[PDB]
RNA sequence: AUUAGGGUUCGAUUCCGGAGAGGGAGCCUGAGAAAUAGCUACCACUUCUACGGAGGGCAGCAGGCGCGCAAAUUGCCCAAUGUCAAAACAAAACGAUGAGGCAGCGAAAAGAAAUAGAGUUGUUUGUCAUUUCAAUGGGGGAUAUUUAAACCCAUCCAAUAUCGAGUAACAAUUGGAGGACAAGUCUGGUGCCAGCACCCGCGGUAAUUCCAGCUCCAAAAGCGUAUAUUAA
């Protein structure tokens, strides 16, 4: 199978120089997909920078001193994801992998009790041996025995520590939610509604802060909240507010000569 | 308008952080020699950050990567302070635990070892490595 | 093999190689703002060429345009800054009008020549490829820079050149060795 | 698609007809496919009739579509 | 035919040695000396033609 | 004059494709009876011995002793006959030797009062025959 | 690539997908192969041999022979980028890696840029003959810097203490000067010969075209020529 991934067809989010080196990283099977993910070795080394190169991250991550949902990770190409708690007990770094507003990769800082709790999205839901009813989440982990109104879509918002469900938010119109993929990643909306095509894609019509309106696919949808203003997880700076292109350039041009 | 003066060194950090993982700190050098001829050896820089940070031991400091400026009067490198001797003993690179003199011998030539390894592996044991 | 360092041309040669009317005019480039070849006229002609092409098509779109917006406020912006427009002429319309001396009278060499820190545009161009001029006490070696109106006003002699605070010249510094060494 | 031949068992033939594009000439010219589709005994359609056809698993060397619907 | 009077006028050509002449300049200063002799020598005639390498009358 | 339905891009299609052939740019770089015919076989350049020297008669209305040579090429053992450029240029030709043989410039057509000769001598003995017009270089012994 | 637009043309070649490992077929192992620096056979080529026998597959890297108009080193290194793995680094204690990276060769192509600058005297100016002044790299070196180590760049010619331009000989070329097409009623030579000439044409004793000198024109560290292709 295929062991190696070249720089120029490794995902644009991952920020590697074209010029530096041939391959990258090729993240492993694991909690998440290969085109949807952070590798370990990339977080410690060209966004944390507490690495210059792989050897030293290296170093770093054989020691178990990087912690993904509370369990040391070894493997720098362990394939890190959304909504992932990335803790450095050493250095007491405590950071969640989300989405800003233009669909990057953001380590949002968390407080304790705050990196203890994890958003999972279900994605499937059935019946192992025994009439045991599972529920399979976006991050890869099956629940032995979820809460009896869950369902395929909503989230499970689960205390990583403690190994538990603790309460869950059903995926309903009027619910926040933070897009996962398409051109729309990164954007924090509520539902307005949602429109169904058996047999084909979901298209779900959001609105966010501003009163904008977008709109894309079910499966790229995170309910992360009952609506905009009681969100359950701390989110970016932007707040997931897509702003106007011509006014950004403007005030990141004011704020510069301000600066100068 | 010309004037003649001792050359001087002026050091200068920037984008200091502390990597506790790898117990040492990091941060970019830059280095002003406004009448200096030629270049900053890098031991000197290695004294003068030394004194500047209150490294008790300047072997704890380790320099690379200096470029000079189009122009002259200034050269910017990266530096790593140590938290000590053993630390940077142990995690630096060889290559520069070699400039610095820490470095280890040599290893005999690759193609030699690769003709070796390529006799041995027509042998089975008590010949092999003999 | 496997590299992705990417690479482009800056001039283009006319279409008629033998015109009186164009050699004359380029001759009287050439000798005004003291070029080495046609290759730098051709190089601010393409420049121009470019300028121009995205003008007008900023210019075929609509005012609300949220391309032409942006695009046009770069262009203008770009052109105030680096003084090829004035900071009066402030409409998309003008990008248009742009000349070739627009563009030459902004190069280092033509600066240089205009401030007073050389008799000539040759003594400018001289006097830069030399290491003497500095802007913002950088010093720069190459006469096509293109100086930004903010950046005129700092325009002097290098600081390690001997016309600035540097040591003694060739000139003098193998005069000085020669009369000790005699002596 | 509309139904071509219906001289095979449980089997018909069926065209799609579509106006292609070319873009040099601006212009278009008519193409059609023709589909071999599984015919369930409860539709008995016809030929010239229309059909509405379902993708489905292989079920013979050309087969890949069933009858769900003769409108 | 006849291929033995191949390169006659070469071989007959007397042969004039070229003369020793100062370097011209190169670069940048030949081009400011061509432009300062045909724009700055003399003043163009308003109607005249400027003749290039007007020679001394012959035949 | 022309079809103009607007669903009439066959039609359009056909005629351009039937009509391109009498374009006889078009229907050269599209066949190969060109290339078949050709003796450098689509190359700029080919290698050869110099079989004879010749001299060529030029065209009226002129009058002269072009001097040429009998190719035969290393790679398809064709015979060409090619023009000996510049005035004494042939006295650095001998029979059985090597040379480089390029086009004359007109693609397969004919130049000048030299009838039907399309190829000249470029190289002899691995050097440039113009070098050694110029004096330059020296024919290797 | 070319370029108003519409189009025309190229795509063996870095990334993605497919296919192959001299030609064919077959197969074991394995999660995955119809694998080829794995096996089995045949065909075509081949190597060693003590004649009994035993071998080989560069469309991997480097490099040979042929083929051609046509294309580099049998170099250094795992420091970076990655892969594999029983594997952090370190401590008697340094995984492999021609994948890759770094240098050598390289006027495919692309970018920046020298080959000189200011005067003074005489011969409105300008040229020429003088005579001065300063500057600077090419290059030569280093307390050194760079680099895995080197090499290139960059920095400097004292910080008490560091080499160097005057025919700046440290000397610019390639094509042209009837027309298309910028530039000679120039001077010799040759005399439908030699040759030039993409086309029109030139040369047969007064050659604006050949062979040369002089002068001039064009592009310039580049400039001709051939073929193909795009615009025309
Ligand atoms: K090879
Ligand atoms: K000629
Ligand atoms: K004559
Ligand atoms: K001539
Ligand atoms: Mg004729
Ligand atoms: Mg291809
Ligand atoms: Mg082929
Ligand atoms: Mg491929
Ligand atoms: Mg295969
Ligand atoms: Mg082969
Ligand atoms: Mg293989
Ligand atoms: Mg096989
Ligand atoms: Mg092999
Ligand atoms: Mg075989
Ligand atoms: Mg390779
Ligand atoms: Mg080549
Ligand atoms: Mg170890
Ligand atoms: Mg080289
Ligand atoms: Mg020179
Ligand atoms: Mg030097
Ligand atoms: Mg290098
Ligand atoms: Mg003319
Ligand atoms: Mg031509
Ligand atoms: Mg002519
Ligand atoms: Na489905
Ligand atoms: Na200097
Ligand atoms: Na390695």
């Amino acid at each position: 199978a295929k062991k190696h991934l070249k720089r120029l067809y490794a995902p644009k989010d991952w920020m590697l120089s074209k010029l530096t080196g041939v391959f990258a990283p090729r993240p492993r099977p694991g909690p998440h997909k290969l085109r949807e993910c952070l590798p370990l070795l990339v977080i410690i080394r060209n966004r944390l920078k507490y690495a210059l190169n792989a050897r030293e991250g290296e170093m770093i991550l054989r020691q178990g001193l990087v912690h993904v949902d509370n369990h040391p990770r070894r493997d720098g190409k362990y394939p890190a994801g959304f909504m992932d708690v990335v803790e450095i007990p050493k250095t007491g770094d405590r950071f969640r992998l989300m989405y800003d507003v233009k669909g990057r990769f953001a380590l949002v800082n968390l407080s304790e009790a705050e990196a203890q709790i994890k958003l999972m999205k279900v994605v499937n839901l059935y019946t192992a041996t025994g009439r045991v009813p599972v529920a399979v989440t976006h991050d890869g982990h099956r629940i032995r025995y979820p809460d009896p109104h869950t369902s395929i879509g909503d989230t499970i918002v689960y205390n990583v520590k403690e190994k538990k469900c603790v309460d869950l938010i059903k995926n309903r119109q009027g619910k926040a939610v933070i897009v996962t993929g398409g051109a729309n990643r990164g954007r924090i909306g509520e539902i307005v509604k949602v429109e169904c095509h058996p047999g084909a894609f979901n298209i779900a019509h959001l609105k966010d802060a501003s009163g904008a309106e977008f709109a894309t696919r079910a499966a790229n949808i995170f309910v992360i909240g009952k609506d905009l203003n009681n969100l359950q997880v701390t989110v970016p700076k932007q707040q997931g507010l897509r702003m106007n292109v011509i006014q950004e350039r403007e005030e990141r041009l004011i704020a510069a000569e301000a600066r100068k | 308008v010309f004037q003649k003066k001792k050359a001087e060194v002026c050091i200068r950090t920037s984008q200091f952080k502390v990597n506790k993982l790898l117990n040492r700190k990091q941060f970019i050098v830059e280095v002003n020699h406004p009448h200096w001829c030629g270049t900053v050896p890098t031991q000197l820089i290695r004294k003068k950050l030394a004194t500047l940070y209150k490294v008790p031991d300047a072997s704890q400091v380790s320099l690379f990567g200096f470029k000079t400026k189009f122009g002259g009067g200034k050269t910017t490198g990266f530096g790593l302070i140590y938290d000590d001797l053993a630390s940077l003993k142990r995690f630096e690179p060889n290559y520069r635990k070699t400039r610095m003199g820490f470095g280890k011998a040599r290893l005999p030539a690759r193609k030699s070892v690769k003709e070796r390894r390529n006799r041995n592996k027509k042998l089975r044991g008590k010949a092999k490595g003999k | 093999m496997r590299n992705y360092n990417n690479f482009n041309r800056v001039w283009k040669a006319p279409r008629r190689p033998f015109e009186k009317e164009r050699l004359d005019r380029e001759m009287k480039l050439c000798g005004q703002y003291g070029l080495r070849c046609k290759r730098e006229i051709w190089r601010v002609n393409m420049t121009l060429s470019k300028m121009r092409r995205t003008a007008r098509l900023l210019l075929t779109l609509p005012e609300n345009h949220p391309r032409r917006l942006l695009e046009g406020s770069a262009i203008m912006r770009r052109c105030h800054e680096y003084g090829f427009l004035d900071e009066e002429k402030d409409k998309l319309d003008y990008v248009l009008s742009l000349t070739v001396p627009d563009i030459l009278e902004r190069r280092l060499q033509t600066i240089v020549f205009k401030a007073g820190l050389a008799k000539s545009v040759h003594h400018a161009r001289v006097l830069i490829q030399q290491r003497h001029i500095a802007v913002a006490k950088q010093i720069v070696t190459i006469p096509s820079f293109i100086v930004r109106v903010s950046s005129e006003r700092h325009i002097a002699f290098a600081d390690a050149s001997p016309f600035g605070n540097g040591r003694t010249g060739r000139v003098k510094r193998v005069r000085a060795k020669a009369a000790k060494r005699h002596a | 698609g509309v139904v071509h031949s219906t001289k095979m068992h449980r089997t018909i033939i069926i065209r799609r007809n579509y106006l292609h594009f070319i873009k040099k000439y601006q212009r278009y010219q008519k193409r059609h496919k023709s589909l071999a589709v599984h015919c369930s005994p409860a539709f008995d359609p016809k030929q010239g009739d229309e059909v509405v056809i379902g993708q489905c698993r292989p079920l013979s060397k050309t087969i890949r579509y069933n009858v769900l619907e003769v409108v | 035919g006849s291929l033995a009077r191949a390169g006659k006028v070469k071989n007959q050509t007397p042969k004039v040695a070229k003369q020793e002449k100062p370097k011209q300049p190169r670069g940048r200063a030949l081009k400011r000396l061509k432009y300062t002799r045909r724009f700055l020598s003399k003043t163009v005639k308003p109607g005249e033609k400027v003749h290039m390498n007007k020679q001394p009358p012959g035949k | 004059t022309k079809t103009n339905g607007q669903n009439a891009a066959r039609k359009l299609v056909r005629l351009r494709c039937r009509n391109r052939w009498a374009d006889k740019g078009w229907k050269r770089a599209h066949t190969f009876s060109a290339r078949k015919a050709n003796p450098f076989g689509g190359s700029s350049h080919a290698k050869g011995i110099v079989l004879e020297k010749i001299g060529v008669g030029a065209k009226q209305p002129n009058s002269a002793i072009r001097k040429c040579v009998r190719v035969q090429l290393i790679k398809n053992d064709k015979k060409i006959i090619a023009f000996v450029p510049n005035d004494g240029c042939l006295h650095f030709i001998e029979e059985n030797d090597e040379v480089l043989v390029s086009g004359f410039g007109r693609s397969g057509h004919a130049v000048g009062d030299i009838p039907g000769v399309r190829f000249k001598i470029v190289k002899v003995s691995n050097v440039g025959l113009y070098a050694l017009y110029r004096q330059k270089k020296e024919k290797p012994r």
